[PDB]
RNA sequence: GGGUAGCGGAGAAAUUCCAAUCGAACUUGGAGAUAGCUGGUUCUCUCCGAAAUAGCUUUAGGGCUAGCCUCGAGGUAAAGAGUCAUGGAGGUAGAGCACUGUUUGGACUAGCGAAUUCAGAUAAACUCCGAAUGCCAUGUACUUAUACUCGGGAGUCAGACUGCGAGUGAUAAGAUCCGUAGUCGAAAGGGAAACAGCCCAGACCACCAGUUAAGGUCCCCAAAUAUAUGUUAAGUGGAAAAGGAUGUGGGGUUGCUUAGACAACCAGGAUGUUGGCUUAGAAGCAGCCACCAUUGAAAGAGUGCGUAAUAGCUCACUGGUCGAGUGACCCCGCGCCGAAAAUGUACCGGGGCUAAACAUAUUACCGAAACUGUGGAUGAACCU
RNA sequence: AUAGGCCCAGGCGACUGUUUAGCAAAAACACAGGUCUCUGCAAAACCGUAAGGUGACGUAUAGGGGCUGACGCCUGCCCGGU
RNA sequence: UCCUAAGGUAGCGAAAUUCCUUGUCGGGUAAGUUCCGACCCGCACGAAAGGCGCAACGAUCUGGGCACUGUCUCAACGAGAGACUCGGUGAAAUUAUAGUACCUGUGAAGAUGCAGGUUACCCGCGACAGGACGGAAAGACCCCGUGGAGCUUUACUGCAACC
RNA sequence: UGGGGCGGUCGCCUCCUAAAGAGUAACGGAGGCGCCCAAAGGUUCCCUCAGAAUGGAUGGAAAUCAUUCGCAGAGUGUAAAGGCACAAGGGAGCUUGACUGCGAGACUGACAAGUCGAGCAGGGACGAAAGUCGGGCUUAGUGAUCCGGUGGUUCCGCAUGGAAGGGCCAUCGCUCAACGGAUAAAAGCUACCCCGGGGAUAACAGGCUUAUCUCCCCCAAGAGUCCACAUCGACGGGGAGGUUUGGCACCUCGAUGUCGGCUCGUCGCAUCCUGGGGCUGUAGUCGGUCCCAAGGGUUGGGCUGUUCGCCCAUUAAAGCGGCACG
RNA sequence: CUGGUAGUUAUGGCGAGAAGGUCACACCCGUUCCCAUCCCGAACACGGUAGUUAAGCUUCUCUGCGCCAAUGGUAGUUGGGGGCUUCCCCCUGCGAGAGUAGGUCGCUGCCGGG
């Protein structure tokens, strides 16, 4: 998941105070995976846990991706010391906030929606809990 | 490693020059501007470069006419 | 997106070149590349300083900024010193060969056995480029003089020793690998079972054999093996049982394809994964027959077997592609040579035929009985060698059967003289 | 015994030699050359007391003007500071999708796919909105002591850390660069073991007087082996995450049970029938399709072990003995594992602690150069 | 008591000689030989303001300067630029 | 065929010259990144700043042998001169005052001297060098100063000399 | 100037950073300027854009025409921001205010400079008046002094009349771009080097940090002749250490000797051998993996200055690291 | 009652449904005249009034759109104090945006005529 352009190719770090603004509530299917905590999310990670959890599924029912990696980060290479403008960028990166619904899934049964879920959060750097709409 | 960037402008130090209810001199300046911020009302003047300037002896007012546009006077 | 590239060789008094152009294009196809123009020089002997001469690299340097390319790709092994002359003459990026079969094999490996044989392939080829790249910040001329405090080294000896230590830690990870691998040998090697191997040019037919022999022959059948023209679609090897009719069982290895013109640090790698090759008790050599150039193929397969050292394995060369072929008929056998085609039953029928003709010719007649209240070896007759008439008698069981010298030794005494 | 003399001589050539001196000898003079650099600069007490910033600079460890200190003198329609009331300018935090970018799932679609709509997201350089604070004025409101102008004399232009708001960096650094407040600098005293910058608090002098602050009250070591109600068993307290777990306490739901529950013990656990297919077999228990009926309290066309198939063992289920509870889920508190480094215990200052730890509430005392008491010295302003 | 250790093979410089007094003895300098060029005699060249000198009490088989460095085989193409 | 003033000839070549490089093959050794002989993709040889050879010569540099041995395995004993004790004579570098332990920590971030602990009767003589960031020499490296000196040139401005 | 060098930059304008007044740094993130216009200036009068649907010859999705919808989705010389539909946008008529002397009072500001300005006088342009006009919707489009050139002038003019020469007013001559401009005029080497200074600033080692690095783990798709977890384990995730490659510039420049070896060791345990054990794809033999364990032990040569490495021959084994790379 | 002309953040607008009148206003008829069309008496200008409320205009009714808008809660935050510091918690004062109850088919002034 890559944006196809920015106006700008370089773009502040920013800040994840306060609880989620929106997408904090299921809204299109019956489960969903949600952030108790804060934390930058790559689109490898976003990957990583679509696949496990669609995989366990055995591409049955529906998943929705609620978040979309819009910011870019930079970085600078070993050797190169501190100074002459910033460095390029390397990755794309989602900030998400407490509170906020990453993945959501429908069309299967308890068990299976649960246990797709508990394999996909294992693939995050964020702490997560399962809800029920 | 070049920046290619590092150029400014000199800051221009525009906004209002006087209060609301201050006693102001003819000619003082009140406000400075790009376009019309503020219009000219009762005994103001709008220069060559968009600044709003009394033209009699009296006290500043800021005002509002019509629902999104502002306007200042100056009222002996 | 996709990057716009350029294709260079030069005759080189190659036998054929074109062959070799097309493989190449289809390679830089392979890695999410296209071709836009292709350069050929007809000169017998190699430029030591550009790999081209002089007036080829303007002439290449104006088709790229015509067609608008990214990088430059060249047919053949390069020099460091070629690197750098390049570099600075075109003002653009270079690539070789090597390179582009490293970068097809990096994104390509799952299995972390393959991902740090390329990684250590990959550092191997970087090593000697180093020098040259390394000395433009190395060679800044003015950096002091005697000094009475300092690390008693020139910097040359220092990054050197820096860029060697790393490779020997690669390959101890790589060596304690294999010796992981060599433990899930044991139960195999323990016991006697006999292994054939597939091998073979790239895009030959090998995982589709093995897939239809394994539809035909397996108890868990549904374990399949990917199958795809693309490129090096298997990049790791499998091993599966095949139970025949007759009651006798074999296990069936696949392995990887190879391309001509292979690097030399990557045939390392070739030869660690081709080690179950190297000990099998028969080759299968799988040959597109319907491809005009495949005699070619067929030498340089045996090039690669002569590299990775195997050799005395009998080997029986089979032609696949039959059904594209007009007016031919198969599956037939001529000499060690097998015509048929993959997708077939009665191909694959005639093919394990041959295979059992070849592996099992100690399987004789013999005769025993088997009293009755002593039973419970029967049943090891039926499940581990072919009856042929059985009969029910007063005093017990009297089977006759073709068994191995094994079942002989260990049934000695229900054998019965004539 | 003689010749070549320093803007010079000699050199089979090394910047080699020309009186222990040579990329240009020695001596005297110009001469106290010049040194925006380093070092040094000698008696006492009283009052006040900085800066480490802006701009320009062949400028960057130098200077100049301004800013900040001190001394003297002036003039008032009292101009300085705090709060209160009132009025304004201004688009940050938050929020939102009305524009502009980025973006998800449907319906529909000009032709897999541009537009329209439905729902749902996102923004330093988006805004239909929009604070708290801060800022500018007015007042006759209340309190409080400066403010300005002119003149004499300066020093300063390397700053540091801590909290909060940003950039750069890796949402590293006792990093770097700004904004805002504090302390150090130039600040002693008490507490953090020791410890510029953290916490408390500003030393005029003397006293073998008192009360408090932060921090504390078992011993080192001054003061509680204090009071009440609970928690923890790790020395947690006194170091470290993702994950893992019948530790332990407190709540809230729900199933069965003295017409007998859960656990053990006794007995039964059968018949068509080896259900059909497949297989050399397949008899409940290799595998596929079916899963009925009878007696009876129940008893599976079988829960697992076992044979090669059997055989054999066991369970589901029912009756019997004793007679009190028993089994599922949710929330919260404190604990457990994950947990490894180099001279010597060495991740409470020590001894030691099961409270001398933790939570909630309460009350005494200790504790400073702070404040008070008594006696001295001294500056300013204003009065007699 | 005093009185050569020897042999095989390679780089460099032909050789004897000279050199950084007091860190470098050499593969560096010199060299015999080669070649280019200047100079008709008050020679060119060099010292000196000049006078006066060296060259030379010499006279192109002589004298000054540059490069190469015994000897053997050799020393190719370019006169656009300076 | 295009361009150039003209396109490196002979001879030699991993070389006092080769980055990749311990190039490849062979010799020599049990084992040879050095050495010798070939090869030629000469990063970046080359013909009087001479090319390629060469008998004799060298306190030159390099590789291998015979002989020889305390160089070594691995050290032992003996002689003399100092050291050591006694009588005579008698300096120097250095030095803020000193009754001058160890461990872990703290601190201008590496402590004899600060904290908490652990050891420790007072004064010497013969030895050894871990520390006193030991002594000696206002760091030669590195940067700075609108410091200096020697040298170069198609830097600037000059001067001699010559035409 | 995150040492200096190389590279880049040096003056002016617009936005973000900038924390809702103004101001505010970094070799922070993005773009423009060194002009143009005789109308694209002044005034008087008039009126309104982009796009879409539909209907029609060449004509086509789009050229011209007609109707309807249409707050600006257009335009505004040019970059951006703030403005503008009572136009500051678009047409037509007449014109030269793109005037001369000035200027109460303000903004900005160390200075030098920069910006706004009602109103007064002279003489005008356009309008029937009222009235507007000292360039352009606003904010970039620029360079001090000294020295020279040109035009004007009821100024001076070394005894006197003139003249030579000056003064005053207007204007011209700078990539003086290192843009407050050292002179009218200027490039390199030093390993033959010297003096004054600095840990204000680099090379060794110490300190902080831990991206990288070494080690240990979580999930489990897969491999393993069936079989996730004997042995391995992709895509992703979490830590410990302080030996690597780096970052910073905190001690030391009135000196903290810098590689390899030799001599002498000592400590940690993430254990190379030996001792005890659990699991095994443990029949036996030979092994694999993990847990406990630091008592002792842990080779001689060839090549290379080498550390490392390759090779020869052994051994029960030929451990890995710290101590100023002891 | 109507014509003209002002003020007032659209609670005043957009949309829909009807009534009315040459007293005023307008459409309408014409182009000799002043004046006009990059062409057109369409507009502008002038000269009259056969027909008309069809439209503008005036009056009345609708919440469909638009606009206005509380209360409570929540976000944020000045000051004070703590953690286990990608951030979080507590006390005091201030206090949104969104969403909603609800409001709205205007309200005031001067002059000339009926
Ligand atoms: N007509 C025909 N086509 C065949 C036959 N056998 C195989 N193919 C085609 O050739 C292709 C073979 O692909 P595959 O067997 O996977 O090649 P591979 O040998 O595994 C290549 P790799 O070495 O990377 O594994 C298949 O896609 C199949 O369609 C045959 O007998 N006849
Ligand atoms: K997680
Ligand atoms: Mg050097
Ligand atoms: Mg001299
Ligand atoms: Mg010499
Ligand atoms: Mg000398
Ligand atoms: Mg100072
Ligand atoms: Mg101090
Ligand atoms: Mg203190
Ligand atoms: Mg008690
Ligand atoms: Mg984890
Ligand atoms: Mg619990
Ligand atoms: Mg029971
Ligand atoms: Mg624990
Ligand atoms: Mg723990
Ligand atoms: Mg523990
Ligand atoms: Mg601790
Ligand atoms: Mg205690
Ligand atoms: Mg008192
Ligand atoms: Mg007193
Ligand atoms: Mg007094
Ligand atoms: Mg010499
Ligand atoms: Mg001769
Ligand atoms: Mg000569
Ligand atoms: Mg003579
Ligand atoms: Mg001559
Ligand atoms: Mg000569
Ligand atoms: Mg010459
Ligand atoms: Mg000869
Ligand atoms: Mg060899
Ligand atoms: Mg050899
Ligand atoms: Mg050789
Ligand atoms: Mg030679
Ligand atoms: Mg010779
Ligand atoms: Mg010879
Ligand atoms: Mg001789
Ligand atoms: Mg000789
Ligand atoms: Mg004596
Ligand atoms: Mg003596
Ligand atoms: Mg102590
Ligand atoms: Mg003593
Ligand atoms: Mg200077
Ligand atoms: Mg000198
Ligand atoms: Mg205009
Ligand atoms: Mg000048
Ligand atoms: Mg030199
Ligand atoms: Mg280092
Ligand atoms: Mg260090
Ligand atoms: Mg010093
Ligand atoms: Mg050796
Ligand atoms: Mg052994
Ligand atoms: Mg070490």
């Amino acid at each position: 998941l890559v944006p196809k352009r920015v106006k700008y190719r370089r773009e502040f770090r920013g800040n994840m105070r306060g609880r989620a603004k929106g997408g904090t509530e299921v809204a299109f299917g019956e489960y969903g995976l949600q952030a108790v905590e804060a934390s930058w999310i790559t689109n490898r990670q976003i990957e990583a846990a679509r696949i496990a959890m669609t995989r366990y599924m055995k591409r049955g029912g529906k998943v929705w991706i609620k978040i979309f990696p819009h910011k870019s980060y930079t970085s600078k290479p070993i050797g190169v010391r501190m100074g002459k403008g910033k460095g390029a960028p390397e990755g794309w990166v989602s900030p998400v906030k407490r509170g906020k619904i990453m993945f959501e899934i429908a069309g299967v049964p308890e068990d299976v929606a649960r246990e797709a879920l508990r394999l996909a959060a294992h693939k995050l750097p964020v702490k997560t809990k399962i809800v029920k709409r | 490693g070049s920046t290619s960037n590092g150029r400014d402008s000199e800051s221009k130090r525009l906004g209002a020059k006087r209060a609301d209810g201050q006693f102001v001199t003819g000619g003082s300046i009140l406000y400075r501007q790009r376009g019309t911020k503020i219009y000219p009302g009762t005994n103001v003047g709008r220069g060559g470069d968009d600044t709003l300037f009394a033209k009699t002896d009296g006290v500043v007012r800021f005002e509002r006419m019509g629902r999104d546009k502002k306007k200042v006077s100056v009222y002996p | 997106m996709e990057k716009k590239v350029l294709i260079v060789g030069i005759s080189q008094k190659q036998k054929d070149f074109d062959y070799s152009m097309e493989e190449l294009a289809n390679l830089a196809a392979a890695n999410n590349m296209e071709v836009v123009g292709e350069i050929r020089q007809n000169i017998d002997r190699e430029n030591r300083a550009t790999y081209v001469g002089k007036g080829k690299v303007d002439e290449i340097k104006g088709l790229a900024e015509m067609q608008d390319a990214r990088l430059i790709i060249f047919n053949d092994e390069l020099s460091p010193s070629q690197i750098r002359n390049l570099e600075e003459a075109l003002e653009l990026d270079v690539m070789d060969r090597t390179g582009l079969i490293l970068a097809i094999f990096a994104n390509r490996a799952k299995t972390k056995e393959a991902q740090l044989q390329v990684q250590i392939a990959k550092l191997q080829y970087e090593l000697p480029r180093i020098f040259g790249q390394g000395e433009d910040m190395d060679q800044q001329s003015g950096k002091g003089g005697l000094s009475n405090r300092g690390s008693g080294e020139k910097k040359i000896e220092t990054d050197r020793r820096t860029i060697k230590h790393q490779i020997r830690h690669l390959q101890k990870e790589l060596d304690m690998l294999v010796d992981d691998r060599e433990v899930r040998r044991r139960k195999r090697k323990k016991n006697e079972i006999p292994v054939v191997s597939l091998v073979g040019y790239t895009n030959a037919g090998k995982s589709t054999t093995m897939n239809g022999l394994v539809r035909a022959y397996s108890e868990t059948a549904d374990k399949q093996v990917f199958e795809k023209d693309m490129l090096f679609a298997t990049l790791e090897t499998s091993v599966r049982e095949i139970v025949l009719p007759d009651n006798k069982q074999f296990l069936l290895t696949d392995t990887v394809g190879f391309v001509s013109k292979l690097p030399h640090q990557l045939v390392k790698a070739f030869r660690s994964t081709l080690e179950e090759a190297r000990d099998a008790d028969l080759l299968i050599h799988v040959v597109d027959y319907s491809d005009p150039h495949y005699k070619t193929m067929m030498k340089t397969t045996e090039e690669t077997l002569k590299v990775v050292g195997v050799e005395d394995v009998p080997v029986i060369y089979a032609y696949n592609k039959a059904d594209l072929l007009e007016d031919e008929m198969y599956p037939k056998q001529t000499g060690n040579t097998i015509i048929f085609s993959a997708r077939e039953e009665e191909s694959l029928e005639f093919l394990t035929e041959v295979i059992r003709k070849e592996l099992f010719a100690s399987y004789e007649k013999a005769t025993f009985l088997i009293p009755f209240e002593a039973g419970q070896v029967v049943a090891y007759l039926n499940e581990h060698a072919d009856i042929l008439e059985t009969e029910y008698l007063e005093n017990g069981t009297q089977i006759v059967a073709e068994v191995s010298p094994a079942d002989l030794q260990k049934l000695a005494e229900y054998q019965v003289a004539e």
